[PDB]
């Protein structure tokens, strides 16, 4: 598994070199913003259930076919599987966010996922949408939390978004 | 889908033997029992409409506050999705009655029930009370072994929710 | 032509009667079997060529009929015969959809017995070709539709004999 | 074991290998993968 | 031309359905042959002379409405009747009207007509039988084969 | 569905003729797509010049709707 | 079964194999040929 | 019917029914019970429907029932309502068939020639039919009233 | 796994409605004929060994190449495998016959079977034939048993045949 | 479409649409979203479908892919699956149109002459289509699988 | 001809593309207006004759057009003119049902401008006859359908001018 | 149309000349090659389908022409194109038998260039289809007939360009 430092190290090694002063300071900056990062990961963990629930309510509000017989979130067994997948993806997105690298998300979650869903008959476009809704709400929470020191978290909100967007793209 | 026939066939397959007497004897039970089961099924089927409206209302009468604004028994969509859900239960009860086992209930309502209800803030108590009411009224639509069958499956749902 | 439904309408029209309970019961008896007729037609249509080939194989070829002196000798006549077979299959499928044999009389049987006598076409052999296609059809369409398809093949074959 | 197969395989892929390494056979059915994946979701890796 | 194709009895009832066709003929947009052809492709033709008869009388009726006679020999029934089995009415009609025989006999304008033919054997009496039957008088096939 | 509009001039090479006949020799008219073609042959196999052909009804590209 | 080439490890092999359908060579007319097979009433009797 | 129409087009092109043709037979037959209910309701109120069409007609055209009118008198009016009873009957037939084949052969092809001979004013027969639509339609649910209404407007159309 | 009732239920559910009095009575009839069905399954169980043995004797009577060296029922190991497969297929046919549905046969036994045999070099046409012989003898037994009440079992004999014919078709 | 077919029959008889014709347009359009979903699912799995059809085909006819076979070789097989991709596409078109007009002009009228020239065995193309039905049908609900299945069986029918 | 739906299918067929999101959105935009098109056609069809009569009354008759020297003088030509009017109304109803004007080009406009020049038929007067029928139609069909019916009358009239 | 024997007669008739020595020499030059023309026609006719297949394979298919956007895309147009090919082959065989190209003008080339421009049919691609059939023909018919068959294919192809 990689994190943002480990990634630097692998690229340096492929040159046969000690880390460039370029790469050093990029990593010094990651340490600089790490308290904000911890709050951002904490924002997701602290509202995981609601993020999934709210995404869910809204997914089925839009796509009332999934909860009809014939639909891929019917009966209870399938809805529980769908709720479970929402959690799994939100979980690996939070891991990537602590790590500063998408690899854990791509390697343990996204790799093969689309082909799984197609084999199953699970509508990937609906799954992509559920991921887009989790993103909206998750970032909502990253941006408006309990008595965190005021500052600018937009860099981290972007990065979180790209992890949500990776997952969506990979699946649709 | 868990049923008498299916279960015995599965047993045979696992054992890799042959449909012997034990199995045949067991299967006869399911066949002999079909008449009572299917009478319960027909009665529950044609009364479905009212059994559902009766139980839906009883959920509001037992939990009055549900029907106030800001609550989950308010507005057309909640009350619509409720009727539907009780209708799902009665539907699978009739299926379990016709099938000769709990399979339809196990596969389509029990597997996953709590996770779903917990994510969506649905209290089992409502559903138990819907079913307790349905059980009260089915006392006078059926009797004898058809009633016992209807009861078996209604109670199975109540225990499943608990 | 007429189908189940127009059979009833015309039977009442000549009496100038509005449709009554007995009429309405007949029409229901048709509508209630309708979906099954459609599925059966889609099986027959899509297996048309295979039904003819299996019916010919059981009831026509490998015989004196296909040998010199036989009526389905020559590529010309072999082609005419399986062409005919396709007519029968296709029209029986119409009759079964309509739930009325009247089309088999109007567009297939009328004059056909004598047409075959005039050309020398063997009638008994043609009936076997009809009853072999029925046999194949009844396997392909299943319990739902077997009896209903079958009758219009039987209509065809007692129309020639 | 964890490192080599679970960490970098999707669930589907990961589930295939336990059938190979542990029971010496391929998953007989589509449902068989469903059960395992689900059990992972509630009980976590060790239970699986 | 409604009495040649359609034949008299049912041409009495035509009122105005073919009226867009008539305008075109009147205005010299189509020739008499196009009009004749197009009135064989119409649903009235099809209803009257095709839907209630066996496919070999459809060929015979069509021979006498677009050509004047009856089928001459057997190598014809086979040709034209196996083009109706294969492709339906509009190909049968389209063929008769674009033949060499129609072109020689009728050309571009000349409404078709009953010719009492002299040669091949039996063409004359077969044709005269067809010609002198009112609509629905007898619907046997005269020339079965 | 498509129609061609064609001009044809066909002379009479056996017999002359005696009564007005002018529309039977040089004419124009809409002709259907399915024939226009086998009538293109009947005209040229009777020794007639075909003067001009125009599409009239359909679109040059096609693909769909043509078949009607 | 190892991942060193990419590191990630392959996408699950059996997803498409797992879901291939039943398939209905329906109708189906059996065959007696083969060799010529007895027909007649005599079969029982000869035996008797 | 829908069946007859589909088939006739099939046979005329020497072919089996299209997916489209099969679909409409399926949608049609699914509406069977509903169509039968629409015919029943109207059959059940036939005498009322003619009486209210007939009142609506004579207000709008008191002349038809006037000295030089085709329906002037008690028995020239009796035959007029009988004709209105005929057309309501044909409308019930059409609704259960899902097209006009039957309605057409029985009561529109030849109707111009018949009524011209009798010197009946055709467009006021069309009015009598609109009047029946209005009455019949008030005894049917919105959805069934529309489905019925198409067949009334057809007859009104054919007398034109 | 499905049986004939379970099948009904799955189709009903896909409509999102209850039994269509149509389906109810089809199933009432299955219960009506169930004693006969039990005798039919019992006919096979009670003669399983002979059904396999007799099919076998006859298969190798016809195809004497299988029992020569080079042949797929030679040496003892392969003959035992072939005898075992005959039993396995007869088993799943009897299960289908108790169930009133082919699914257990198709899902556990027939699914992939042809491709197995081709991989192995097992001549599928010979296997198909062994199945045809089991059918002849099995039905023989269904039709002429020990002191069963006299009646008409042709409906059940047909249905058993289609299970034998499914297997044959699937394999050849 | 259903629209084109209805209209062409209307215009050819010089008339407005029938109650029947109007009804089928209504039933058809009501199934719009469903038909669009059926096409989407199949479009979404096209590469898988075309491939499982191709395996089912080469087992059943290993000869086509044999010395004297039309599809013998890697690029004679590549073109063969491409043709299977073509027909699946046309099947999605047909399903959303509710009839075959488009399917027919694009890929059956002339198909005998095309494949006879290339010396492609037509009936094994029909098999490739059955194979696609089997795969596609396993990715659709019972009701949608049947609706799709009619269009697969049509193509199978037309290559005949 | 083509309609909304086949317009899209043929546009994609020439590119050999399966229908994508943009295509699917277009088809939805048609299906979602479909029921309203049907109702509008039933109003037009059943009021056909009254629409022509009110359109002629506002835009053609009581004029020099119907007087000696005018193109709709003589019962012959008056009949031809309102015959034409019926074509326009009827075809516009087809175009509006199809949601595509292609039929108005294929079966109505092609050559018509010159046909009218050759006979002397007044073009401007015919356009007014079209735009008067539109006016009547838009009242009868209501808010739901007014704009959609109207465009194919406007297609017809800019096709002549 | 005209052929070598007929052309000699009409070319002299317009001058009112008896056939003279120069004429008689021309006709001999035709008769003396006649048997070879017949043999060549029997080879072409009996290999017709294979010539088209090999000519299409070398000069038309496996290309953008047969792909979406191409003029021989769709079974409809592929069929129309090889239908055309058969015309060319068949008529060139007539021209070569007659020993005169006049039939290729009267019944094939007249208006064809513009017909192809109007439909969008690619001219250059069609010429290659002609010159590929010539290539195949020249192998099949042999030394005796190769040059004589070839010229009427070349007549066809410079008639389009
Ligand atoms: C690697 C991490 C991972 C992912 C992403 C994953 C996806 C996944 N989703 C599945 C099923 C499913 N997925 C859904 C999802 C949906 N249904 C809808 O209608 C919506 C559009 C959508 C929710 C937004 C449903 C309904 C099923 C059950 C399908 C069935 O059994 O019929 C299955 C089959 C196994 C099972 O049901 O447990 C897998 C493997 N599995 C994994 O291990
Ligand atoms: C238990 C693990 C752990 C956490 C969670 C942690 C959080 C943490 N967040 C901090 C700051 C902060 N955190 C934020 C975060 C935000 N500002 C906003 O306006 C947004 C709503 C939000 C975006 C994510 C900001 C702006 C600061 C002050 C600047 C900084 O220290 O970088 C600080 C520095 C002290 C302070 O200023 O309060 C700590 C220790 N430390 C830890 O050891
Ligand atoms: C196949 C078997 C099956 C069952 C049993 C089932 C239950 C079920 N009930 C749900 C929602 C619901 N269930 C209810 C229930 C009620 N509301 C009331 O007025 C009453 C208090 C009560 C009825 C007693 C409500 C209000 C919702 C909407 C919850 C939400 O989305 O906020 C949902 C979420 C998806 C949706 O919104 O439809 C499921 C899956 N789903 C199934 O597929
Ligand atoms: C005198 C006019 C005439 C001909 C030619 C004719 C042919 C003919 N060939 C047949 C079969 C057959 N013909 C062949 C021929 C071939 N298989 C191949 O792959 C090769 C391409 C070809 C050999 C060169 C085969 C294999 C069958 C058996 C097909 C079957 O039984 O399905 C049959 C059906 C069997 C029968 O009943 O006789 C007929 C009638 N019949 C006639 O009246
Ligand atoms: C199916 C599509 C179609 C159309 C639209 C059509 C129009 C059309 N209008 C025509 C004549 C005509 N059209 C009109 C029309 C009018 N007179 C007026 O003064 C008004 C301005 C206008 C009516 C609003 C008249 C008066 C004639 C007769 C000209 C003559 O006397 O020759 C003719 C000549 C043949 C005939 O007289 O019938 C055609 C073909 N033909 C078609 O096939
Ligand atoms: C649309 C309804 C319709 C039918 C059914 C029909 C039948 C029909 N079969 C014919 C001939 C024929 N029919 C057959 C049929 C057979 N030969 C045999 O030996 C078998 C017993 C049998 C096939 C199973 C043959 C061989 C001929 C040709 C007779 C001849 O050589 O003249 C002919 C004479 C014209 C022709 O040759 O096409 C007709 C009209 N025509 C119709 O319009
Ligand atoms: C231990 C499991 C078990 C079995 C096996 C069972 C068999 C059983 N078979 C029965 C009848 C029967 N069984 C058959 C069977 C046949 N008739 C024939 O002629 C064929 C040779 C054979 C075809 C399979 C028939 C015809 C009846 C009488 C009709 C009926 O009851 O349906 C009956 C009704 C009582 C009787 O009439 O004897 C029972 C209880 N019951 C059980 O609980
Ligand atoms: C020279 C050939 C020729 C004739 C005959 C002809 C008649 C004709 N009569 C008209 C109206 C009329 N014609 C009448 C006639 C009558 N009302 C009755 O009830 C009686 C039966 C009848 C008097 C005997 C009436 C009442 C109108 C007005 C109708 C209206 O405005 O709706 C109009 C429309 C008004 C106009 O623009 O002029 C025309 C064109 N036009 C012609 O080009
Ligand atoms: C959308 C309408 C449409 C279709 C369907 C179509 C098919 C088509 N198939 C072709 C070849 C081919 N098609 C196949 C197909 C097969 N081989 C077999 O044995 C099987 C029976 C079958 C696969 C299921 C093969 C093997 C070729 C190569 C033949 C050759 O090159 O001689 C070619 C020539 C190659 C090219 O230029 O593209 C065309 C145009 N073209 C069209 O415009
Ligand atoms: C008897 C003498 C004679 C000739 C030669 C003839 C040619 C001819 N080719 C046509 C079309 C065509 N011709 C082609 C030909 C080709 N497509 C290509 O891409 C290639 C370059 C080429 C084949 C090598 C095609 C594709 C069409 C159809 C155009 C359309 O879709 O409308 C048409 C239009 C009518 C129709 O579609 O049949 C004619 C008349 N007609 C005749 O009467």
């Amino acid at each position: 598994m990689q994190d943002a430092f480990t990634k630097a190290i692998v690229a340096a090694d492929l040159r046969g070199s000690f880390l460039s002063e370029q790469e050093l300071n990029q990593l010094t900056n990651l340490v600089k913003e790490s308290n904000k990062r911890l709050d951002a990961v904490n924002a997701i963990t602290g509202n995981a259930a609601e993020i999934i629930s709210d995404a869910a309510h809204k997914l089925f509000a839009e796509q009332t076919d999934l909860i009809r017989p014939g639909g891929n979130a019917y009966p209870n067994r399938r809805m529980a599987a769908c709720l479970r997948d929402m959690e799994i993806i939100l979980r690996y997105v939070s891991y990537a966010l602590l790590a500063g690298d998408a690899s854990v998300l791509e390697d343990r979650c996204l790799n093969g996922l689309k082909e799984t869903y197609v084999a199953l008959g699970t509508p990937t476009r609906s799954v992509a949408r559920a991921v887009q809704l989790m993103k909206e709400t998750a970032i909502g929470y990253v941006n408006s939390p309990s008595g965190v020191t005021r500052g600018d978290c937009s860099a981290l909100v972007n990065e979180a978004a790209t992890y949500f967007d990776k997952a969506a793209a990979s699946i649709a | 889908m868990k049923t008498v026939i299916t279960e015995v066939i599965a047993s045979a397959d696992s054992q890799g033997r042959f449909l012997n007497n034990t199995e045949l004897q067991a299967a006869n039970g399911r066949f002999q029992r079909a008449t009572a089961s299917m009478e319960a099924a027909r009665a529950l089927t044609s009364n479905a409409d009212s059994l559902v409206k009766g139980a839906v209302q009883e959920v509001y009468n037992k939990f009055p506050y549900l029907t106030q604004p800001g609550q989950m028994g308010y507005g057309d969509t909640n009350q619509a999705k409720c009727a539907r859900d009780i209708s799902h239960y009665l539907r699978f009860i009739t299926y379990s009655l016709v099938a000769g086992g709990t399979g339809p209930l196990d596969d389509y309502i029990v597997a996953g029930l709590r996770e779903v209800n917990r994510t969506f803030n649905l209290s089992p108590s409502w559903y138990i009370e819907a079913l307790k009411h349905i059980k009260g009224k089915v006392g006078s639509q059926l009797s004898g072994q058809p009633l016992t069958e209807a009861n078996a499956y209604i109670d199975y749902c109540i225990n499943a929710l608990s | 032509m007429q189908d189940a439904i127009t059979a009833v309408i015309n039977n009442y029209d000549v009496q100038g009667k509005y449709l009554d309970g007995a009429a309405l019961d007949k029409l229901k008896a048709y509508f209630t079997t309708g979906a099954v007729r459609v599925r059966a037609a889609a099986v027959i249509s899509s297996n048309a060529t295979t039904i003819i080939k299996e019916a010919a194989a059981k009831a026509l070829i490998y015989s004196d009929l296909t040998r010199p002196g036989g009526n389905m000798y020559t590529t010309r006549r072999y082609a005419a015969c399986i062409r005919d077979m396709d007519y029968f299959l296709r029209y029986a499928t119409y009759a079964m959809l309509a739930g009325d044999p009247s089309i088999l009389d109007e567009r297939v049987l009328n004059g056909l017995k004598e047409t075959y006598n005039s050309l020398g076409v063997p009638i008994a052999a043609t009936v076997g070709g009809i009853q072999a296609m029925k046999e194949v059809v009844g396997g392909l369409v299943g319990p739902d539709a077997a009896k209903e398809a079958s009758i219009y093949f039987d209509y065809l074959s007692s129309g020639l004999s | 074991y964890r490192d080599r197969f679970f960490r970098t395989a999707s669930n589907n892929r990961f589930i295939e290998l336990n059938f190979k390494h542990f029971l010496g056979r391929a998953p007989y059915s589509q449902a068989e993968i469903g059960e395992h994946f689900n059990r992972y979701h509630k009980s976590g890796y060790d239970a699986e | 031309a409604y009495v040649q194709v359609f034949d008299k009895d049912i041409a009495s009832y035509i009122r105005s359905e073919f009226s867009a066709l008539e305008s075109r003929l009147r205005n010299r947009e189509t020739s008499v042959k196009e009009f004749v052809r197009l009135l064989g492709f119409s649903a009235l033709y099809r209803k009257q002379f095709h839907d209630r008869y066996p496919n070999t009388k459809v060929v015979e009726f069509a021979f006498k409405h677009f050509l004047g006679r009856a089928v001459k020999n057997q190598a014809e029934l086979i040709k034209y009747h196996g083009l109706l089995g294969r492709k339906g009415i509009k190909a049968l009609i389209g063929a008769l009207v674009d033949g060499e025989e129609y072109g020689r006999l009728y050309g571009e304008d000349t409404v078709p007509s009953w010719q009492f033919p002299t040669l091949p054997a039996a063409n004359y009496p077969n044709s005269v039988e067809l010609y002198n039957r009112f609509t629905r008088q007898d619907d046997s096939l005269v020339v079965p084969s | 569905s498509r129609y061609f509009k064609v001009t044809a001039c066909i002379p009479s090479l056996k017999r002359v003729r005696t009564g007005r006949e002018l529309q039977n020799t040089f004419f124009t008219k809409l002709v259907p797509y399915e024939n226009w073609f086998t009538e293109q042959q009947r005209i040229q196999k009777a020794g007639g010049k075909v003067l001009s052909v125009k599409l009239f009804t359909g679109v040059q590209g096609a693909n769909t709707g043509v078949g009607a | 079964d190892t991942d060193r080439g990419i590191g990630a490890q392959p996408a699950a092999k059996l997803t498409f194999p797992l879901s291939r359908p039943l398939g209905v060579t329906s109708a189906y007319f059996p065959s007696s040929q083969g060799g010529a097979a007895t027909s007649d009433g005599l079969e029982m009797f000869t035996r008797m | 019917s829908v069946l007859t129409k589909a088939i006739v087009n099939a046979d005329a092109e020497a072919r089996y029914l299209s997916p489209g043709e099969l679909d409409r037979i399926k949608s049609f037959v699914a509406s069977g019970e509903r169509r039968l209910r629409i015919a029943q309701t109207l059959t059940e109120a036939r005498e009322r429907i003619v009486k209210q069409a007939g009142d609506q007609l004579f207000q709008i055209r008191p002349d038809v029932v006037s000295p030089g009118g085709n329906a002037y008198g008690e028995k020239m009016t009796a035959l007029c309502l009988r004709d209105l009873d005929y057309y309501l009957r044909l409308v019930t037939y059409g609704i259960v068939a899902g097209d006009v084949t039957p309605i057409e052969e029985i009561g529109i092809i030849g109707v111009k020639e018949m009524y011209n001979s009798l010197q009946t004013p055709i467009p006021a027969v069309a009015e009598g039919v609109r009047a029946m639509k209005n009455v019949a339609t008030s005894l049917l649910s919105g959805d069934d009233a529309a489905e019925a209404g198409f067949y009334f407007d057809y007859l009104v159309g054919a007398m034109q």
